[PDB]
């Protein structure tokens, strides 16, 4: 899109005021700069003399260019053999970022046709409309008046099966739009259908490719790619996406953003994101101490309550259609009564 | 003294073990990277009547011109609507009216799916179990002092702990009312906390996870997950100059990152 | 066992109530059928 | 089973406290079943005025919405169980004698070459 | 609204609160750590002890 348009602009956030408070601990001025892709950085075979090489911050740390990868970065086994690491100031796990009759008429028509014998019934017995209002008082609340006490029990009994049966349309079949974790079986043997995706490039990638076991998942991931998680907010927005592997609290960030986003149940792999080092330098132990003397006074509290602590029946279920169906049928019944004025 | 006692002095080696990490105990030897995640914890123990009212009056309002049309119940159309809401068959007036009759017949099944839609309201707010947290954390009101609230409560921690040097260097106040709280044994205050000779008791998280996922009733209960907390780690203390460090290092990102841990 | 699990997966709505509509119209049969009882008398 | 006779017989009894009543203190002499049972659903059918009448009333309808609240139980019990039908039971089964005995034609056959 | 929590309340006392009179094999956590309450043992001298 654009490939040379770099401009100075304005930075801040969690990482840039852990830096301001580097600054005033220590001996030091600084430069901040930003990275030119939106990867990590993976280990991949450059096509030419067939070594694998690095890119991205690993890239570009590496290369003499950067001095410090002061980022959330993915601490795992593989970049620890090649840099140094400091204590990490981010504790986190994973998740995964989710989107959150005619028998009545039988029963009528039934009715109807108890009416009508019951009127026969008056009939044969040795006064037209008072049974007809009559009727329409018993079905919605001396011969004749036993079928109808019977015809009453077999109304109650009707509509208390109708409650119990709404209360388990309501309660108990429920669909399951969440995910609970890895363990879905839906999920282990994938289709079109559950769409789950991550970044492309990232370490979630790589620790997904050291386990052999869910290598379908890895063979799954690799169709939806994206390259940046905004990308994937994006589409999972507009209901392109069901599913997205990535860490705890920034999904709950967003969800204090966005109400309809919903993280899953399972908490697993529970790491740690630190500050991306050099090799043995002076300013480890120095570093290191300043990040565990923000570790155990209330300054972590106090970062968390500029960005991470700060957060962003009804009865309208299925009566509303019902409540604007009576105000339409009272409506309607107006003009009957319109003919019932013209009648008399 | 202690395991600090024998690494620092050198009669050992490395403390596989569990420990605290803080300020002076990273200066004194080179502690490993975190692999558990254990900090500290403390135990403990409108418009839908509004548009029934909107409807009311409209359905009082057509009863009462049809009544104007074709022997009280002008004024009184209301005590026998909103009694007919509740579906409770109690004696108002005949009803004579085809246009009254049949609208309150509507607006009395409406009323039965009213009432078993707060029947369903009821299971709903069943369903939902409550979980109440009468303490957020450590930045508490209750624990500026017991004095604001009229019964006296107490809690102490673990004698020689690091968790009271962590208070000491957060809040000297606090160890001063910690001071006439003071208690030695652990499961003594688990027996404190249940037959009731303890409010709370302020200790290490994952350890009180793991007693509370064990308890019997699980009467106790937990404070969030280190909100308001240190929420620190646990690493492995070797000694300054230790050439073993890498490779124990390389074994913790190996077992972590596998899912064997 | 782990390898069961590892290997194996096992798993495990609508209204109907046309035993109870059934018991309804039986009981609604045997009315009329005492109503015709009681059509002679 | 014995529900509806034991609520027979009670009725019955309620019913001669009735005839008592007009015995001692108008048409509800042999009517009481019909008001009787049709207030137990709560049907507001076109009224008690004996005070003897009234508190059996009361408490008979008590009665009937406890009695309905447990019929609520009942159907919340049925709620919960729910079923799955078995055609073929096992090896003998009357449908492994002849598919002629049943109006279907049905099928069943196994893999080629197989121990089975 | 008291009759209608009386029902609410007499369905959740006997629907859902049902004791648990089942164990669902050696998962239950109160088995893992057993006290005086939870009487189980098996034949002396068992293979099922081996
Ligand atoms: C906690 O530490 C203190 C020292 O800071 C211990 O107090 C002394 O411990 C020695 C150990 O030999 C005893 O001989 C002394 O008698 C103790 N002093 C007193 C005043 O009793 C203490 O034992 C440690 N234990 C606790 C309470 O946690
Ligand atoms: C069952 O096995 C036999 C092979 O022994 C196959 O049946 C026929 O066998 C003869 C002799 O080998 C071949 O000439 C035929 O071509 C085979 N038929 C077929 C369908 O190829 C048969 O392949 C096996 N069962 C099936 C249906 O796969
Ligand atoms: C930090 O370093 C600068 C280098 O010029 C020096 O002037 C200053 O005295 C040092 N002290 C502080 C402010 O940390
Ligand atoms: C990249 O390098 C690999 C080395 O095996 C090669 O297979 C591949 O074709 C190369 N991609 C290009 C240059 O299109
Ligand atoms: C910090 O840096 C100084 C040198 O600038 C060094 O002497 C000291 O040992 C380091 N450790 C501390 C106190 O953090």
């Amino acid at each position: 899109g654009s490939p040379r348009h770099t401009v100075p602009q304005c930075c801040y956030g969690f990482c840039i005021d852990l830096l301001i408070k580097l600054a005033r601990t220590m001996n030091f001025t600084y430069e901040v700069h930003l990275v030119a892709d939106g990867k990590f950085g993976t280990q991949e075979r450059v096509n030419n003399s067939n070594k694998k090489e690095w890119n991205g911050m690993m890239g570009e740390l590496l290369s003499g260019q950067a001095d410090m990868i002061v980022a959330p970065l993915t601490i795992n086994n593989e970049r620890a053999q090649y840099i140094e690491f400091s204590k990490p100031f981010k504790y986190q796990g994973l998740t995964i970022l989710v989107k959150k009759s005619t028998l009545w008429l039988l029963v009528g028509l039934s009715v109807h046709v108890v009416a009508v014998m019951l009127y026969l019934l008056d009939r044969f017995s040795p006064t037209l409309s008072s049974a007809m209002w009559f009727s329409w008082g018993v079905l919605l609340n001396f011969s004749a008046r036993i079928l109808g006490m019977v015809w009453a029990g077999f109304a109650m009994i009707i509509v208390a099966s109708y409650t119990a049966n709404l209360a388990a349309f309501l309660v108990l079949d429920r669909p399951e739009e969440r995910i609970t974790g890895i363990n879905d079986p839906r999920l282990r043997n994938p289709s079109d259908k559950f769409i789950y995706a991550t970044v492309k490039q990232s370490s979630v990638d790589i620790y997904f490719r050291r386990q052999v076991e869910l290598s379908t998942m890895y063979r799954h991931m690799e169709k939806h790619n994206y390259e940046s998680a905004a990308e994937a907010i994006q589409a999972v927005r507009d209901n392109k996406l069901h599913a997205f592997i990535w860490d705890s609290a920034v999904l709950e960030f967003e969800a204090s953003q966005k109400c309809d986003l919903v993280t899953t149940g399972e908490l697993f792999f529970r790491s740690g994101f630190g500050i991306g080092m050099r090799k043995d330098s002076p300013w480890k132990q120095n570093v290191s101490l300043s990040i565990l003397k923000s570790h155990e006074n209330g300054f972590m509290e106090d970062l968390d309550k500029t960005w991470v602590r700060y957060q962003e029946t009804l009865t309208f279920e299925n009566m509303a259609g019902v409540f604007m169906l009576v105000a339409g049928g009272i409506v309607a019944g107006i003009f009957l009564i319109f003919i019932e004025i013209a009648y008399k | 003294n202690g395991m600090i006692g024998e690494v620092v002095y050198q009669r050992a080696v490395m403390a596989v073990g569990s420990l605290t990490i803080n300020e002076e105990r990273s200066e004194v030897v080179d502690f490993s990277v975190p692999f558990v995640e254990t900090g500290i914890s403390v135990m403990v123990s409108a418009s839908v009547w509004v548009m029934m009212f909107v409807m009311l009056l409209i359905v009082s309002a057509i009863a009462v011109f049809v009544f104007e049309y074709f022997s009280f119940t002008i004024g009184k159309a209301i005590w026998l609507l909103w009694g007919l809401v509740f579906n409770n068959s109690v004696p108002v007036q005949n009803p004579k009216g085809t246009t009254s009759k049949i609208m309150v017949s509507v607006w009395a099944f409406f009323a039965v799916i009213f009432l078993a839609s707060y029947t369903a309201n009821l299971a709903a707010f069943m369903i939902q179990e409550e979980f109440v947290d009468q303490v957020t954390g450590l930045s508490d009101k209750k624990f500026q002092r017991p004095h604001d609230y009229s019964p006296p409560f107490r809690f102490g921690t673990v004698p020689n702990g690091s968790t009271e040097r962590n208070i000491r260097n957060n809040y000297p106040y606090m160890h001063q009312y910690m001071t006439r709280f003071n208690q030695r044994g652990v499961e003594d205050a688990l027996v404190s906390l249940k037959t009731g000779k303890l409010d709370a008791f302020i200790y290490d998280a994952a350890v009180l996870n793991y007693k509370a996922g064990r308890d019997e009733g699980c009467k106790l209960v937990t404070i969030g997950s280190g909100y308001i907390f240190a929420t620190t780690g646990y690493g492995i203390a070797l000694q300054k100059g230790s050439p073993w460090k890498r490779q124990i290092d390389l074994a913790l990102l190996q077992f972590v990152g596998d899912g064997e841990m | 066992e782990e390898l069961e699990t590892l290997w194996l997966t096992g798993i495990c709505s609508s209204q109907l109530d046309i035993d109870n509509m059934a018991g309804v119209f039986y009981m609604l049969a045997a009315a009329m059928a005492l109503s015709l009882i009681t059509f002679i008398w």
